[PDB]
């Protein structure tokens, strides 16, 4: 994954 | 049984080393990297129609011409394999660490190598791009709301819910834009750079499946999550894109709880916990 989305 | 998929290159291609071979494997793709080659063997005939969708996909993106290198496929689409197969270029390079991207003898460099691919992303011919690619739907960030609100809101404090549903709102608020190519996930893991002559140079972008006709502010958003809003001002300094600041704000807002739904729907227990921990104590 992961915060940027994934 | 991958003893028959690496039989099925050998095969196809003699002369690739599956000795010490990347895999990565899930219910519906299996994918063996080599030097300069990934091969992709889908699992049901279902997931095959994602083999010419990834062509069409990588084909539109290297037509706009980035100026920085993306997967080719090096094949065919072929019918061998149980689901087909497709080889494609292994790109070189590796993602920039926050570290090195942000020194003050780089960081212009590094705004500039984003700035030009963003800007030949933002000049792509939409007409063309709205035919093969996804289309930035009006209703994204009211259905992601939804399905937030129904699959994480009881797991998270009431301030939780209260922070979830500001960042919900300010994306729910956007008004649509679909003027230009969007990579969609345009983190640092995504983006791979060599020393060349002593200096970074971005010389490919990867994992283009959530590429579309959309937003730029949505790919400035995913680069100042990977490296902070220093870097991020000097690129929108560069595009002359002052205006998206509300817009790129609202996007990342949106990057945990995209995360934690994610974790959610694809049952990866961590990535649901590290999204969700701003959202909750325990």
């Amino acid at each position: 994954k992961a915060x940027r989305a994934s | 049984t991958l003893s028959h998929l690496v039989d099925v290159v050998r095969r196809a291609h003699p002369d690739v080393d599956l000795e010490g071979a990347g895999v990565h494997s899930g219910q519906f793709h299996d994918v063996l990297i080599a030097r300069d080659r990934v091969f992709r063997f889908p699992k049901t005939a279902g997931a095959a129609a994602e083999l010419p969708g990834r062509v069409a996909v990588l084909t539109a993106v290297d037509a706009v011409e980035l100026g920085v290198g993306v997967p080719v496929p090096l094949s065919e689409v072929r019918d061998g394999g149980p689901h087909g197969f497709l080889v494609l270029s292994r790109l070189h390079g590796t993602p920039l660490e926050r570290g090195d991207a942000t020194s003050p003898e780089v960081i212009d460099v590094v705004a500039a190598e984003f700035a030009r691919v963003l800007r030949a992303m933002a000049g792509a011919d939409v007409e063309k791009l709205r035919l093969v690619l996804p289309v930035a739907d009006a209703g994204r960030w009211r259905g992601f709301a939804g399905r937030v609100r129904a699959t994480l809101f009881p797991l998270m404090s009431e301030d939780g819910r209260a922070r979830a549903e500001r960042e919900l709102a300010a994306a729910v608020a956007m008004d649509h834009v679909a003027t230009g190519l969007v990579h969609g996930d345009l983190g640092g893991e995504n983006v791979l750079w060599q020393q060349v002559e002593e200096l970074p140079r971005l010389t490919g972008i990867v994992d283009w499946d959530e590429a579309k006709v959309g937003d730029p502010a949505e790919d400035l958003a995913a680069v100042g999550a990977s490296y902070g809003p220093e870097l991020v001002e000097r690129v929108v300094a560069l595009l002359g894109a002052g205006d998206l600041w509300p817009r790129i704000r609202a996007y990342q807002g949106t990057f945990a709880l995209q995360q934690a739904l994610a974790g959610a729907e694809d049952g990866d227990d961590e990535e649901l916990e590290d999204g969700l921990t701003a959202y909750r104590k325990l």
